[PDB]
RNA sequence: GCGGAUUUAGCUCAGUUGGGAGAGCGCCAGACUGAAGAUCUGGAGGUCCUGUGUUCGAUCCACAGAAUUCGCACCA
RNA sequence: UCGCCUCCUAAAAGGUAACGGAGGCGCCCAAAGGUCCCCUCAGGCGGGACGGAAAUCCGCCGGAGAGCGCAAGGGUAGAAG
RNA sequence: GCUGACUGGGGCCUGUAGAGCACUGAUAGGGCUAGGGGGCCCACCAGCCUACCAAACCCUGUCAAACUCCGAAGGGUCCCA
RNA sequence: AAUCCCCCGUGCCCAUAGCGGCGUGGAACCACCCGUUCCCAUUCCGAACACGGAAGUGAAACGCGCCAGCGCCGAUGGUACUGGGCGGGCGACCGCCUGGGAGAGUAGGUCGGUGCGGGGGAU
């Protein structure tokens, strides 16, 4: 949304490929290069996914 | 029956500046006295001095005990014309809720006050009942 | 029933706090009952402003090992009069208080009925 | 490029809550009742509260909605007579 | 406050947690001495009697023993009664090894729970 | 009456974590001179406008209310 | 001065202008998120270390008045805490 | 095609006018009191007393749209007529 | 067995149950208790949560009973407000007619009442 090169930046997540993706807004804030959280891509169900992009 | 804005934001929680509470003396018995019967959001300056007239043609015994206070405002002129109205404070007053316990002149046999008080009363702004209280005045 | 009054060991207070480590680990080798308490205030009387810092140390002590320090301890103490305080309480060197306990003593800790505790059994 | 100060005029806008169904009328897995949103309703009726007694609104079907510590999250049940065998 | 809420120990309310539903407080209540249980399932329901160390004389065998199996029983008095499933009301206590025991009481007495 | 900005040590001025404050000029002691002055030596000195308020705390952040100076103001 | 959040104004459902009243927002927080496990505030009083406002600990008293990121209102410790 | 404004009844809501003080903010006579005073031993004394200012708690008293432990007048809505 | 005392878990009624003042009870009850290898457990001790058991004790939290000091509740008649209907003042406003009719203000009231079960105690 409103790019905010501020404590706001806009990222989201893969299933290891479990294919694509889902939404998230994020914030470097605390934390950089950390991003991990688990989902499941219309492959299979679950999967690990790792936000960064 | 208008009036003020919120009492910590038009203008809200003051000291009125006036000229306080008790003036005359003690007793018993005897209840002489003022109260009136009009409605208006009694005139601040107008009472203090009214009061504090008596208070002044007369100077001690028979309680000059005054139960009234002025602690709201009215609002005028200040800024483009006539429309649009910012707001300009002045006149703190109170309601007088027709008729009421208004200023006491209390004492066992003091007449010198009575008359006092009266004077206090000609005074006054809105017409207001001269009288006596629970046995008369003696 | 003298079988009441007459007391019976109820909370020892043995503690310190600097405004700011270790310090409480010489504690820890005399007792035996940590005590990390934050300490406060906003202003420069020793350089204290900082509100918000562990500097408060309070090794609570009632009862047995409470005991072993009474004994071990109390013999280093020197007065024994006066930092005698009113609700059956008192205190003394580096950081100590120790609470009486007359019988009605406990009622004050209950959330019901808390008893304002009569100052004639205390 | 700027608003300015020293003059409140400031209006406000709207809402509208409200006890949407009211206490004892055709109950119907509906939003319940009403003060409060992202609600969590309830069982059949509600009545604590700040102020005492109870609410009972004689209509049951499966559940509610509330309003988060306004009126009363239900669930002491009144699934009301007309709930029993056809 | 509250009347509770003055007070404290408590969280009947929690005890509420479970009101929601699910069957029974096959509630375990515990005062060491002993321990006794009742069950409340929601309707303003009421109880019958299935663990008390005392409906069976206070044996000797202590917490332990003396918890499995009063419970396995109520458990069991309970069934014959007709019920199935019962939800676990921890009376109070952290499920103390002791409430631990009582469970088990349902637990195996085939009460499932 | 409207706007913009300003009121700090005697004077002219500075700071946007706000975190805990001078810049140059004035003023007392020390010299250098027979003297004073210009000049090297030290120093002393502040409600950061009145009162409030948000704040852990802000004169540096906000809200009224004083004086500052500036803009303003037409149509027939 | 133009959008949104709260309060009053709305005369007691719900709902009304006004260049009427005051005041906040165009954020955030990867953990104030999920759930399981435990804690029960401010504040006052009395008593002691570095402490003489204003902590730290200990012992009482307590329709919760503390508290919740940020504004008001609602809430409400059984807790959102 | 009796379903409608309305009237009788019965629940179940609002919570201005009123009224009040324990929530809050006022506020006045007043008393207890400690902060400033203030006069006295000159006075780091932190010891003394007391007629001016006060906070706070009390008794007497008061006001509030953005206060309310209180609570109508009435309007609302489902149904029964 | 399915009558009353009693305690125990315990439920509805959100102080006519709270406060506090004295008192009573342990056989039975309960707590307090004893002790701490192992369960589990304190950001620190098993004070709380804890496991395992007499003796000790009713002190302490506890249950009925007495006390109105606070506290809570709370009427009659009674006033203001008012639904509605019509009259008097240029007046802010005054009044009357017809149902409604708070608080506060003295009576006076209360120191629970009541659900189900479990233990006993009444051959």
């Amino acid at each position: 949304a409103k790019d905010g090169p501020r404590i706001i930046v806009k990222m989201e997540s893969s299933a290891g490929t479990g294919f694509y993706y889902t939404t998230t807004k994020n914030r470097r804030n605390t934390q950089a290069k950390l991003e991990l959280k688990k989902y499941d891509p219309v492959a299979k169900k679950h999967v690990v996914f790792r936000e960064k992009k | 029956s208008i009036k003020p804005t919120r009492r910590e934001y038009i203008s809200g929680i003051p000291g009125k500046g006036i000229a306080q509470f008790k003036m005359g003396n003690n007793t018993y018995p005897a209840q002489v006295e003022n109260v009136v019967e009009k409605p208006v959001q009694i005139r601040h300056n107008a009472l203090e001095a009214a009061r504090n007239a008596a208070n002044r043609f007369v100077q001690n015994s028979g309680k000059f005990r005054i139960r009234k206070f002025p602690f709201h405002v009215i609002r005028e002129q200040d800024g483009d014309g006539m429309r649009a109205p910012f707001g300009k404070s002045v006149g703190t007053a109170a309601r007088s809720h027709g008729a009421n316990h208004d200023f006491i002149a209390w004492v066992n046999p003091d007449p010198a006050v009575e008359f006092a008080w009266r004077r206090a009363y000609m005074k006054v702004t809105p017409t207001v009942n001269i009288d006596s209280s629970p046995a008369g005045n003696a | 029933f003298h079988e009441m009054r007459e007391p019976r060991i109820e909370k020892v207070v043995v503690h310190m706090g600097i405004g700011h480590a270790n310090a409480e680990d010489i504690l820890g080798e005399i007792t035996g009952q940590m005590p990390v308490r934050t300490k406060a205030k906003r202003t420069v009387g020793e350089f204290d402003i900082r509100e918000g810092d562990p500097i408060g140390a309070k090794v609570t002590l009632r009862d047995e090992m409470a005991e072993e320090f009474l004994q071990t301890a109390l013999p280093l103490a020197e007065l024994a009069t006066s930092q005698f305080d009113d609700t059956g309480n008192f205190s003394f060197g580096l950081d100590v208080t120790v609470n009486l306990v007359r019988p009605g003593y406990r009622v004050a800790k209950r959330d019901k009925a808390s008893r304002s505790i009569p100052t004639k059994h205390r | 490029a700027h608003k300015k100060g020293v003059g409140s005029s400031k209006n406000g806008r709207d809402s509208n809550p409200k006890y949407l169904g009211v206490k004892k009328f055709g109950g119907e897995v509906v939003k319940a009742g009403n003060i409060l949103v992202r609600q969590r309703g309830t069982k059949f009726k509600a009545g604590q509260g700040v102020g005492m007694g109870r609410d009972h609104t004689l209509f049951a079907l499966s559940d509610g909605k509330v309003v988060f510590i306004n009126k009363g999250k239900g669930a002491r049940f009144i699934s009301i007579e007309a709930a029993q065998t056809e | 406050p509250m009347r509770r809420r003055r007070e404290a120990r408590t969280d009947y309310h929690q005890r509420l947690r479970l009101l929601k539903s699910g069957k029974p407080r096959l509630v375990a209540r515990k005062s060491n001495k002993h321990v006794r249980a009742q069950l409340v399932t929601p309707n303003g329901d009421d109880t019958l009697a299935s663990a008390h160390s005392s409906d069976l004389a206070e044996y000797g065998w202590e917490p332990t023993g003396s918890a499995y199996l009063t419970g396995l029983l109520a458990g069991l008095r309970a069934q014959e009664a007709g019920v199935e499933e019962a939800v676990l009301d921890i009376g109070l206590n952290s499920p103390t090894p002791k409430v631990f025991a009582i469970q088990e009481g349902a637990i195996d007495a085939g009460l499932d729970i």
